[PDB]
């Protein structure tokens, strides 16, 4: 279970960008070995970043 | 009324149905077209006999025209009053019998369902 | 033109 | 009526009046007509050229002042006559090329100020994928629904409303925010309609077929479907209704309305079509 | 449902066959349904009168007929629950080909009973250079 | 500029199922028996215009 | 930048006040039953 | 639930008797559409001759 903390407003630089980058890295690393991943999040920015 | 028989078609009996449909559509597209204006052509040789100077082949052409139009109206009034078709009307009657049998057993099914509902409610 | 540049300057 | 560039200035200056003269025969003789002036700015160029070589003094943008009386004479010949003068008509569809989208100029302003509507065309919409690239916000028609079939009124009112809402909301929506379903439906329907109104060149369609297609688009038989699939949904539905349901089209062409019978028949045909076919959603 | 058919005697079911129709309320919404009394009377041919239950006001059907009825109900129910259910209770229809064939046949037979009449062709008058001109 | 019917614009039947063969065949046979006859009644005229 | 800001503003306001109007339509008839035609 | 399901499925199939009445008309109609087809074919031939 990956808990990604983020914000709800924009103009925050690229902090949510780096967060979602690390989260993508972790997910793609842990889904190869076969570990079933779940995603919890805080803020709409991570949702918009990882939806598609 | 037989044109509302579509939804009882199946995909195994689709192309045939479509063929029949297009046939009838062709027929009607003929008929309405060739009976909507009626007769607006009705050419008048008084104009062309004057407007043309030869008047030697025009005469034979007009003779041909009135000789073909005579036989056309003749055939028309003649048809405007067998066995070759009964050999297919027998197939049609067999189809009607099969359809009635299918409707009969389906009505039996629905009657049994209604009987079940009556029994349950009573 | 002028209207475009003036509106842009105002907004910015 | 070809008054090309090698053709002298007076011929370029006379060609649209010659076209109106050829059209007044139809307008007066009980018949109808349409006239398309293409490159109506070259007429004003030629008038400028003539007046400047005749030593007449210019105005603004080196044009004379008689440009309004150059276009008014021409466009006031378009008209719809009464039942005593035959009942004819002469429609007009002038064409204008702007530069950098500048419609604050002189000739565009005059012609917009002396016409019963506008059809704007943009390159941003032409390259985004919307072809014809008609901006339906700026584009108007003062006549409006009176020049529209009832069957088309019913659909096009809703269509205009939905497209207004979509145009309002999509700009904010594109920033990656997360919206409710009542707004997601607006975006979906607007995208569907925007993908419906695209057309190939030299591929026009009948009014009944437009009505049927926009019915499919307005009643929600394209919302779940993918945007990229509508370009073939449209053609397959067109072929389907042209093949097996010409009678509905003839009925719409004759009655020029949508009774409940035709409504139900069209809905059933669309349902049959979606059953018979499969798309990406 | 149960195998309890009410006796149609008036001491039990007053006014059974006085009119040609029966009515019932169905489900929680209590939808109305009208049924012909003959469709209902078909049951009393399968009814067995040796068996009488519930104050001797209900007879029992024979198990064959009762289970046929149950199976029809069950089939309708599972068809309702399934998605690939047939859109009709009709069997394989196979008489659209014969209809198409006879339609094409009548069309052709008319088309070629026309040109027997429309081509009498008594004689023609061809203009020929040198002679007719 | 004469207008004569082109007989070959008529088209015979396409069989669909076996049960129709006893009709279709009688059709197509009679169709030939009319097509050749009509052909003759055409060309005889075409000849007897030219003697 | 101009049409950009204008359309973004219009969409945001539309969404916000659509939500607020939905809420007010929910909570109207309770606090103002004199309009509610249920009692008329 | 059983009563409702059976009721609605019978409503779905109530329409299955109209197949037979439609079929009967077929023989009555086509033996008139053909007599009103030969006429139109005659007139087609007349029109084509005149136009030629």
């Amino acid at each position: 279970a990956v808990l990604a903390l983020s914000s709800d407003k924009g103009l925050c630089g690229g902090v949510n960008s780096f967060v979602a980058k690390q989260a993508r890295i972790v997910i793609k690393e842990n889904e190869m070995a076969g570990n079933a991943v779940q995603v919890y999040g805080v803020g709409d920015k991570i949702r918009s970043a990882l939806q598609r | 009324s037989w044109m509302s028989l579509a939804p009882f078609v199946a995909p195994n009996n689709a192309a045939a149905w479509r063929k029949l449909r297009d046939g009838a559509q062709e027929v009607q597209t003929v008929i309405e077209r060739q009976s909507t204006p009626g007769k607006p052509q009705q050419i008048d040789w008084a104009k062309w006999e004057s407007q043309i100077a030869h008047k030697d082949i025009l005469n034979c052409l007009k003779t041909f025209y009135t000789n073909q139009v005579q036989i056309l109206d003749r055939a028309l009034g003649a048809l405007e009053t067998c066995e070759g078709a009964e050999k297919g009307w027998a197939l049609f009657d067999a189809a009607l019998s099969a359809c009635a049998k299918s409707v009969e057993k389906s009505e039996e099914l629905l009657s049994n369902g209604a009987r079940a509902l009556w029994v349950s409610c009573s | 033109d002028l209207k475009i540049v003036a509106a842009r300057m105002k907004s910015v | 009526v070809a008054a090309t560039a090698s053709e002298a200035a007076p011929l370029q200056f006379l060609a649209p009046y010659s076209g109106c003269a050829m059209g007044e025969w139809f307008r007066d003789s009980g018949r109808h007509c349409v006239i398309i002036y293409d490159d109506l700015s070259k007429q004003a160029t030629a008038y400028r050229q003539m007046s400047l070589l005749l030593r007449r003094p210019p105005g603004r943008e080196a044009y004379p002042g008689d440009v309004f009386y150059l276009h008014s004479r021409l466009l006031e010949r378009a008209a719809k006559m009464g039942d005593k003068s035959g009942g004819g008509s002469l429609t007009a569809l002038p064409v204008i090329e702007t530069q950098a989208g500048d419609v604050s100029a002189y000739i565009p302003t005059n012609v917009i100020s002396i016409t019963d509507g506008q059809i704007f065309l943009e390159t941003e919409l032409f390259y985004k994928g919307i072809r014809p690239a008609i901006n339906v916000g700026l584009s108007v028609s003062r006549v409006g629904s009176a020049a529209q079939v009832k069957a088309m009124k019913q659909v096009a009112g809703t269509m205009k409303l939905e497209l207004a809402q979509y145009r309002e909301v999509a700009a904010f929506a594109q920033f990656g925010s997360d919206l409710d379903a009542s707004t997601r439906q607006l975006l979906t329907r607007g995208t569907a309609l925007t993908e419906l109104l695209k057309q190939r060149q030299y591929s026009p369609m009948k009014n009944s077929v437009q009505v049927c297609v926009l019915y499919c688009g307005v009643k929600g038989y394209l919302d779940p479907l993918d945007p990229k699939e509508i370009s073939r949904f449209e053609s397959l539905f067109i072929d389907y209704i042209n093949a097996n349901h010409q009678d509905i089209l003839k009925t719409i062409e004759t009655e020029k309305e949508l009774s409940e019978k035709t409504e139900a028949k069209l809905r059933a045909a669309v349902d049959e079509f979606v059953a018979m076919n499969e798309f990406k959603k | 449902m149960l195998n309890f058919i009410p006796k149609r005697c008036p001491s039990v079911s007053l006014l059974f066959g006085k009119r040609p129709v029966q009515r019932i309320e169905v489900g929680q919404a209590r939808h109305q349904l009208e049924i012909p009394v003959e469709t209902i009377e078909k049951i009393y041919e399968g009814v067995d009168s040796r068996l009488e239950y519930h104050n001797k006001d209900y007879n029992a059907m024979k198990w064959k007929d009762f289970m046929k009825l149950k199976l029809d109900a069950y089939h309708l129910l599972e068809a309702s629950q399934s998605e690939t259910a047939a859109k009709s209770a009709l069997s394989d229809l196979n008489w659209f080909s014969d209809l198409a064939d006879i339609y094409s046949g009548q069309q052709t037979m008319a088309e070629m009973d026309v040109a027997l009449k429309a081509q009498g062709e008594q004689k023609l008058s061809y203009p020929i250079q040198g002679k007719n001109i | 500029g004469f207008e004569t019917i082109h007989e070959n614009s008529i088209k015979p039947v396409a069989p669909l199922s076996e049960n129709s063969k006893g009709f279709v065949e009688f059709v197509n046979t009679q169709l030939e028996i009319t097509k050749a006859k009509l052909r003759n009644a055409r060309l005889t005229a075409f000849a007897h215009a030219f003697v | 930048s101009v049409k950009f800001m204008d359309q973004k503003r219009s969409g945001e306001e539309t969404v916000y006040f659509k939500k607020e109007d939905e809420a007010l339509l929910r909570n109207l008839l309770a606090n103002h039953p004199e309009y509610d035609p249920k009692y008329s | 639930m059983g009563e409702e399901s059976v009721y609605k499925q019978m409503k779905k199939y109530a329409t299955d008797t109209k197949c037979l009445d439609y079929l009967s008309t077929f023989r009555t109609e086509v033996e008139d559409q053909i007599a009103n087809y030969k006429v139109a074919l005659v007139s087609q031939m007349r029109r084509q001759l005149t136009e030629r």
